[PDB]
């Protein structure tokens, strides 16, 4: 029990902190966004209209 | 405005914190009882701002913290009410756990799963916090059995104990059967109104609106000890005493009654729940009573005055002070918390001889918890000034001077004095009497984890009553008109208690020879409600779930009907169609009975 | 607030104790071995009450199937050495 | 040598591969009504290539 | 003074049948004594039988269970008062509750029909 | 959809040809690599439902059955990894196959909008179920469950079919969302009324009711642990879907052609509730359990209201991962033992101390204790059937309190008495097995912390 | 004569794997096996699965338009309070472009 | 709790377990020790004034008299032992109470620590094995053909060697 307890918060914590921890820096550093009404010369794309970094990341890089 | 909500959400860090670490290694390294008690004393400390603050505004405050989801028109989100119930029970609560914590740290050596004891404590007191100063009545409900769960655990730390598995079933039973009521009252708010909290809610306050106080007051029976289902609360009392005080003398019974004050604004305005709430409470003042007459076990005496203090809270309820009651049920905890601790101790002194039977002297041999148990005793008869008197003579005046049921009256008045009774009777066999405990000795009350909890547990029996009673805002109109034989009553009755109780006790001598009268054997026995209630009730409902549902239907007729019925009759008819010999003799003459069919058949149709 | 375990000397001093401070037949002269019935011709009744008292001097029980053979003090502290493990 | 043990963790990337590739193909077809809709009927600003 | 029940059956000492003197009953109680105690010692050359590896099997625990379980529907033969309370456990309760809820059903449409009830505030359901 | 599926039909020729030593991990590992491939179905920006082609779709309806069960192929996978430990290599590659085809069947079924494919593969669904049950089980009676099921299974499935014909006839085409922007109403006769019966009674056969529950005892005791996993999650969540998704056309029928239905529910929900107090045996015990609670899935499903489309979702799911947790726990405490029994092995947490804490977190989740998506499924379920009608909080009431009754039984009878002196052959826990446990738990953390993904169509 | 037995292999014994493999995990007798298999299960499905789907979803945005449309009933409610209009209508579609029988 | 009891009893038991049980009643109807002297003395006199009488019939109906008696006069909460059942210790350390066997399965990690006691369970086990054949000749010599028995054990008739069936006594844990 001791043996599961000790791997399963090793296997957990290993990349949960680093993730956090980019988490953090994002935040911080990029942060979130403003809500910048539509000018009538710009045709926004799917990766402007969500808010956070990360999701305007994977919505320009993938989707 | 920020130190405010920075303090009610740093208590729960708090509490949290431990728990975190329980997860962690450093338990095997780190004295975790010592840690989680001064953690439970700066929460304390903590708490005590809220106190000034609002003394000094009166300012309520509601908070919503996190927004859980958004169910189309019906949201739900951590919403915190501080207001006055809350923002005083979190203190009153901390100052007692803090002393219970020290205590269960001196009393519990010599078992190696304390750590996890205190975990599944401190559990426990976030759960009833979160109750205690929750809004949504969802949240209400993760407060109401958490806290079901928890004293289920606890009553039960000792997993041998086979009687003790059925009193946390007991419990759980009639906690569920709370919950029934509780839930009805949710949905028929949800309907009604469509939302879950008390601000939308207080919008009822014109209706009917009385199936909901229904299940309030099914969920108040529950959770606290009333007529229907108080017999869960003596039996807690086989586990430990720490947790029979904790979970039965300030919390887990007090939550149905905090239910029903937070709702009172709809109670004002139903004079029906008004009045059912005295034959519902002020009956359990004597059903308990009684019962609190014979019984040894010093633990089920103080868990039957317990049953009648909640029974008296509920009948101030019902003729509407229920302030009054709150602030009872905040004095009322700081004694009935510290009886438990002396016991404790006494036992431990002990071989764990609950019974006075065998005890006595207990004064010389032990004055300090002779001397709390006496400064108890004679607050919970209500003595004028220790903090009992504050609340128990302000509603001694309400409940005979507004238009209340005269059995109600009656039987509380009865019960009033059944209170120095009972107390009189623990100081006598326990405290007056010959030493008629074992020849051995081994006392020892000198260690500082023990004898501080109680001296700061009686300082503010004391004093915190008084300090309440002219600091809180006055939230009611008294009565002070009246006569003397009407405002002195319960002070008169109490002191005919003691001389009974005396007369009494000193009769018990003189060689007068006992007699199995059936009133003190009904009186030990609990009047055979459950001796007849968990005999047949169970037995009956057991023997129709197997019976009827197991054989009789789902063994028996749902396969003897459907699958065993096709089964035998296609088994016949291909009996039927294989019977067949080899005998074209016979299959030429099949052959021309079809033929002729055939040939007939086309002749009717044309 | 737990005392000390006990001991065979301490179990046969308080026996000793006891059925010293009894006074139908016992000659204040008990032989370690000095048989109830046999060697000092006692009754049942006194054999009985002798277990009882043994029983609430030191707070547990002892059941019929033995208190009715129980002839000896010598096997009284046996039976106790065996029901609470002492000696190590 | 080792290939013929170390070689079957090539498959599931192939199988993602592919399917990414055959959803692609199914979304090239139905290419009709690429900007026809009534709700995002764009006018193909310069240098934008269709969707 | 005292009288027996389902429950709270007549203790050891009081039984009438208790006391008995009879040779052949005493001599019963003996074989009940020679039967036990085969079982236990049958019982105790396993419990601490070394060079065990595994556990014991309960043939009353295993039979017991059979009998509960799977021996039920072959010695079942249906017979009148069962069918009897079998159709009354199979139908009756349905068949209360259902008119009970069409009941309210109906008067909660013609109620609506006539449009009184109260239903402000149900804007979820 | 392919990039989920594609993979799991690698998995097969992986097993196959992959080494005896290695195949268990890599096929494991892999598994695991789909269900998280399996989540791009949750980027649901706005309420367009997804469509990938003529033969394919999603919905938040189906993506959660689908993550669910893209994450209990390998939880079977593991906890079919000590018995048939004597097994030759081929007979247990056999058993992934099947395992992994059941997979792939329930996803394009949950997946597919023409009913008729989601009827071949609702049918095909047995094979391998029907097999796991016969070759690999530990009792003889496995045979007559299986033909139980499978009968039970195929009466269902064939009015059903022939309903779906008229359909296709009458109408033009079976395609969802079509079905829905051109259905119609019935002049409500004996012909739409037996309709109504030949579309639903094939998923209610299924969705076990109090009198047709007798298959599903038998195929989780007989059967072994992957198979009962699979059974108490999955495929009666495929009757559920199938009623959900279909019931968009029969309206108005579904009011008056429902009170039998509902009695029945409820009654089978009590009655079944209440046996689960006096079953020995364990697995049966949890059967009935879920029966109990599939009876308030139907109930929620029939009356068509939004709330009870969300909280029968909702109680689905947590069921769905709670029961197969109990029958890890169930087949844990066999495989020491080798017997079903309750009152056999008592009295443990001195040996198992942690294991306990994987026993009570389920139960906990089984008698409704909040935060839990168990108890807000219960709690919306309860106000939708409160709202049809003022007198089920009766029944709402006996099954809780019938629950938190067993559920603690169940705790009391192998985790709180004294031990035994006997059972020499306690095995402590395997690192494998605890993982199980914590996998079918961490899940329902995550969910009680957001569930707005795991509501249903109408949020 | 009396009967015979079909001749079959005695039933297995009941035996212990942490007395050949104290290093035992679960899942196999080959001590590499089981540690290779049991490091990849905790990484593949709670290093990655587990964090990396928790975090996909935490930060999927506005799931069903929960948020959309909170922004949007705030700007509505806003020009509707302003112009005096109602918050909400009775009726949805125009009942002019709309025909009835009689 | 260790020895057996017969099937049948006597009347000298019957009348005994009657004394025991009324003289603890009355010790809980009676608190003082005074008082419960008095009345035992006189419970004695009472005794001893039939003591000599010999005849069955006044027996039995002296017994089922005084069991009436008894159970009607009895303290309906009377006094428990704590350690003895309906006490409020009975079974309390069961949780705590471990067998050994428990101990095989340790890692050789913990019972790294603790070699002392590790060194002498072989030689407590070599004392099992070494003697246990011979525990079962003495009685499959003894088990008397005439099939009649009860649920007592013979000691080991020979020196040195050691008695039958002592597992499962040996080996009980403390009480605590
Ligand atoms: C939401 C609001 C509702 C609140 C009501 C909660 C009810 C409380 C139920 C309860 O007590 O659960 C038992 C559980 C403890 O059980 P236990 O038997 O005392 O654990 C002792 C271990 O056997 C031995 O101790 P240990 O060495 O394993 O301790 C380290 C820890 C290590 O845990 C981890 O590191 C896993 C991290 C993920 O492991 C655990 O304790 C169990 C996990 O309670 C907890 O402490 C878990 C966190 C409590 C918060 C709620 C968790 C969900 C329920
Ligand atoms: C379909 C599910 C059933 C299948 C079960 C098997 C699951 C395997 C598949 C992968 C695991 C499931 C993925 C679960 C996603 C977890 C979502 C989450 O982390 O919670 C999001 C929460 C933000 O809160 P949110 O509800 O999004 O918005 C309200 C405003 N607070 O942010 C948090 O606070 C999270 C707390 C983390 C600690």
């Amino acid at each position: 029990d001791a043996r599961f307890l000790r791997l399963m918060k090793f296997y957990l914590m290993l990349t949960g902190i680093p993730v956090i921890i980019g988490i953090t820096l994002v935040n911080i550093f990029i942060g979130e966004a403003e809500l910048a009404e539509i000018p009538e010369g710009y045709i926004p794309e799917h990766w402007e209209y969500y808010k956070h970094p990360i999701s305007r990341w994977i919505a320009r890089n993938f989707y | 405005m920020n130190i405010f909500t920075t303090s009610i959400l740093l208590i729960f860090i708090l509490l949290l914190s431990p728990i975190l670490i329980s997860m962690s290694n450093l338990i095997k390294h780190i004295n975790f009882p010592l840690y989680t008690t001064t953690s439970i004393k700066f929460s304390f400390i903590i708490s005590l701002l809220p106190l000034l603050m609002f003394f000094h505004n009166n300012m309520e405050y509601m908070i919503t913290t996190w927004h859980w989801v958004t169910m189309n028109s019906m949201e739900l989100k951590m919403s915190f009410k501080t207001d006055f119930f809350s923002i005083l029970f979190t203190s009153v609560a901390l100052f007692v756990t803090w002393s219970i914590m020290q205590f269960s740290s001196w009393y519990m050596h010599s078992d190696p799963n304390i750590n996890r004891f205190i975990k599944y404590l401190t559990l426990f007191l976030i759960t009833m916090l979160i109750l205690t100063s929750a809004n949504n009545m969802f949240q209400l409900f993760i407060g109401w059995e958490g806290v079901g769960i928890m004293s289920f655990l606890l009553i039960g730390w000792w997993y041998g104990r086979t009687d003790a598995n059925t009193a946390a079933l007991q419990a759980i039973l009639y906690n569920r059967i709370g919950d029934i009521g509780f839930i009805l009252a949710m949905v028929w708010f949800s309907l009604n109104m469509n939302s879950w909290e008390l601000q939308q809610i207080m919008f009822s306050n014109n209706n009917d609106n009385l199936i909901p106080l229904m299940g309030l007051l099914i969920a108040a029976t529950g959770k606290s000890a009333q007529f229907g289902l108080h017999p869960w609360l003596p039996s807690a009392m086989e586990g430990p005493t720490p947790v029979s005080a904790l979970l039965h003398s300030s919390t887990m019974v007090v939550a149905g009654i905090f239910l029903l004050v937070r709702f009172h604004p709809l109670t004002t305005n139903n004079n029906f729940i008004l009045t059912t709430m005295l034959c519902l409470g002020a009956l359990t003042t004597l059903f308990t009573a009684i019962c609190a007459l014979t019984q040894n076990d010093i633990k089920k005496i103080i868990a039957f005055s317990t049953s009648s203090q909640l029974g008296l809270m509920m009948v101030t309820l019902g003729m509407n002070q229920p302030h009054l009651a709150f602030l009872h049920i905040c004095t009322h905890a700081f004694f009935k918390a510290m009886l438990f601790m002396c016991s404790g101790s006494i036992i431990h002194s002990l071989a764990d001889e609950q019974d006075i039977r065998k005890m006595g002297n207990i004064t010389k041999i032990m004055p300090f918890t002779s001397s709390c148990l006496v400064i108890g005793s004679l607050a919970l008869t209500g003595m004028p000034f220790l903090t009992g008197f504050y609340s128990k003579d302000l509603i001694i005046e309400a409940i005979n001077t507004c238009n209340t049921n005269a059995w109600a009256l009656l039987i509380t008045l009865i019960a009033t004095s059944m209170t120095a009774m009972y107390s009189m009777r623990i100081i006598y066999f326990v405290t007056m009497t010959k030493p008629r405990f074992p020849p051995l000795i081994s006392i020892n009350e000198n260690d500082p984890d023990l004898m501080n909890p109680i001296k700061r547990l009686a300082f503010g029996s004391i004093f915190a009553g008084f300090v309440i009673s002219y600091n809180i805002p006055p939230t009611s109109i008294p009565v002070l008109t009246m006569p003397w034989f009407l405002k002195t009553t319960a002070l008169i009755i109490s002191v005919l208690g003691f001389l009974i109780a005396l007369e009494l006790n000193n009769l018990t001598m003189k060689l007068s020879m006992n007699k199995a009268n059936p009133y003190s054997s009904f009186s030990t026995l609990l009047g055979f409600f459950p001796s007849i209630i968990h005999r047949i009730t169970p037995m009956k409902s057991l023997n129709l779930s197997l019976k009827t549902s197991l054989t009789l239907l789902d063994l028996i007729w749902l396969e003897k009907t459907i699958p065993k019925s096709t089964s035998t009759l296609h088994t016949n008819m291909t009996t039927l169609t294989t019977n067949q010999k080899g005998l074209i003799k016979l299959y030429f003459m099949s052959f021309l009975i079809n033929i002729i069919l055939i040939i007939i058949l086309y002749s009717i149709n044309l | 607030s737990d005392a000390p375990p006990l001991t065979l000397d301490g179990i046969k001093d308080r026996v000793l104790y006891v059925l010293k401070l009894y006074d139908k037949i016992d000659p204040e002269k008990l032989s370690v071995n000095s048989h109830f019935m046999k060697d000092l011709g006692l009754d049942s009744l006194d054999q009985v009450e002798i277990i009882m008292a043994m029983e609430d001097e030191f707070g547990f029980e002892i059941p019929d199937i033995d208190a009715e053979k129980l002839m000896c003090p010598q096997e009284i502290v046996d039976y106790i050495a065996d029901k609470k493990d002492v000696y190590e | 040598q080792l290939l013929r043990e170390h070689w079957v963790h090539i498959l599931v990337p192939a199988g993602f591969v592919f399917g990414c590739y055959l959803d692609r193909k199914d979304d090239e077809k139905l290419t009709a009504f690429r900007n026809k809709s009534m709700l995002f009927q764009r006018e193909l600003r310069p240098n934008e290539e269709v969707t | 003074k005292y009288k027996p029940a389902p429950l709270a059956t007549l203790p050891s000492t009081l039984d009438p049948a208790e006391y008995d003197v009879s040779p052949e009953t005493r001599r019963a109680q003996v074989e009940r004594l020679s039967i036990r105690a085969r079982l236990k010692r049958e019982y105790l050359l396993q419990y601490n039988d070394p060079k065990r590896v595994s556990h014991i099997e309960d043939p009353a625990l295993i039979r017991w269970t059979y009998a509960r379980s799977a021996n039920i529907y072959p010695n079942f033969r249906p017979t009148p008062k069962n069918s009897l309370l079998g159709a009354v456990a199979g139908f009756g309760p349905l068949i209360f509750w259902y008119y009970v809820f069409k009941t309210d059903r109906d008067r909660k449409e013609r109620l609506i029909q006539e449009g009184k009830l109260d239903r402000k505030f149900n804007i979820s359901y | 959809m392919l990039k989920i599926i594609l993979p799991s039909l690698m998995l097969l020729p992986l097993t196959w040809l992959s080494s005896p030593k290695k195949t268990w991990t890599n096929v494991t590992s892999y598994s695991f690599l789909i269900s998280l491939t399996s989540l791009t179905l949750l980027w649901q920006t706005d309420e367009n439902y997804k469509n990938f082609s003529n033969m394919f779709s999603s919905d938040p309806l189906s993506t959660p059955l689908i993550i669910l069960t893209a994450w209990l192929l390998p939880l079977m996978l593991m906890a079919s990894q000590n018995h048939l430990k004597k097994d030759n290599n081929v007979l247990q590659k056999l058993y992934i196959s099947m395992l992994i085809s059941l997979q792939i069947l329930l996803i394009m079924t949950f997946s597919a909008t023409e009913l008729i494919m989601f009827y071949i593969l609702f049918e095909a669904t047995l094979i391998p179920t029907l097999i796991i049950i016969t070759r690999w089980g530990n009792q003889t009676e496995r045979l007559n469950a299986g033909i139980y099921f499978l009968f039970y299974t195929l009466i269902g499935s064939i009015p059903l079919l022939i309903a779906l014909i008229l359909i296709q006839n009458h109408v033009g085409t079976l395609n969802l969302m079509i079905l829905s922007f051109t259905t119609h109403t019935l002049d409500a006769s004996w012909s739409n009324n037996l309709l109504w019966l030949a579309c639903m009674m094939a998923f209610l056969i299924k969705m076990p009711l109090y009198g047709v529950h007798l298959w599903l005892p038998k195929a989780h005791v007989e059967a072994p642990i992957a198979g009962s996993m699979i059974l108490a999650a999955i495929l009666l969540k495929l009757g559920s879907y199938g009623m959900i998704r279909i019931s968009i056309i029969l309206d108005p029928l579904t009011k008056y052609m429902a009170y039998p239905f509902i009695l029945l529910s409820l009654w089978g929900m009590i009655m079944t509730s209440s046996i689960c107090l006096r079953q020995t045996d364990l697995k049966s015990l949890i059967a009935y359990s879920s029966v109990s609670h599939m009876a308030l899935v139907i109930a929620s499903i029939m009356i068509q209201t939004p709330w009870s489309f969300m909280g029968a979702t909702m109680l689905m799911i947590a069921h769905g991962l709670t029961s197969s947790l109990l029958f890890c726990l169930a087949n844990s405490n066999y495989e020491r033992i080798h017997s079903r029994t309750m009152i056999m092995a008592r009295g443990l947490q001195m040996v198992f101390p942690l294991m306990a804490t994987w026993w009570l977190m389920a139960s906990l989740a089984n008698l409704a204790l909040p935060p839990s998506i168990n108890l807000m499924g219960e709690l919306f379920i309860t106000m939708s059937l409160f709202s049809w009608s003022n007198f089920t909080i009766i029944l709402m009431g006996i099954n809780i309190i019938i629950t938190g009754m067993y559920s603690m039984y169940m705790i009391i009878t192998t985790q709180r008495g004294k031990l035994t002196n006997h059972m020499i052959n306690l095995q402590p826990s395997h690192t494998r097995e605890l993982t199980l446990m914590a996998l079918h738990m961490i899940p329902l953390i995550l969910l009680t912390t957001s569930p707005k993904l795991i509501t249903g169509l109408t949020m | 004569e009396p009967t015979m037995q079909w001749q079959e292999d005695p039933e297995p014994e009941d035996e212990n794997v942490y007395a050949k493999n104290p290093d035992f995990h679960g899942y196999d007798s080959d001590p590499v096996v089981d540690v290779w298999n049991m490091r990849a299960v905790f990484f593949f499905g709670f290093s990655i699965v587990l964090v990396f789907g928790t975090t996909f979803v935490a930060y999927v945005p506005d799931y069903r338009m929960q948020e959309w449309a909170r922004r949007e009933a705030e700007r509505l409610v806003k020009y509707r309070e302003v112009n005096g209009l109602p918050i909400m209508e009775s009726n949805y579609f125009d009942p002019s472009k709309i025909q009835l029988p009689e | 709790a260790f020895c057996a009891p017969p099937a049948y009893l006597t009347h000298q038991q019957k009348v005994l377990r009657l004394y025991k049980r009324a003289l603890r009643h009355l010790e809980s109807w009676c608190i003082h020790r005074d008082k419960y002297r008095y009345f035992a003395c006189l419970m004695r006199a009472r005794f001893e004034e039939h003591k000599n009488e010999k005849d069955m019939m006044r027996a039995t109906q002296l017994l089922r008299e005084a069991e009436e008696e008894f159970w009607q006069n009895q303290h309906p909460q009377p006094y428990i032992f704590p350690d003895s059942p309906g006490g409020t210790s009975f079974e309390r350390y069961e949780c705590y109470k471990v067998p050994e066997w428990c101990l095989d399965y340790w890692h050789p990690s913990e019972k790294a620590m603790y070699p002392d006691y590790f060194s002498k369970r072989e030689q407590w086990k070599k004392l099992r094995m070494e003697s246990w054949d011979r525990e079962v000749k003495q009685l499959q010599e003894e088990t008397s053909p005439d099939g009649i028995m009860t649920e007592a054990l013979p000691p080991a008739r020979r020196e040195g060697d050691l008695p039958p069936l002592w597992w499962h006594i040996v080996t009980r844990p403390r009480e605590r």
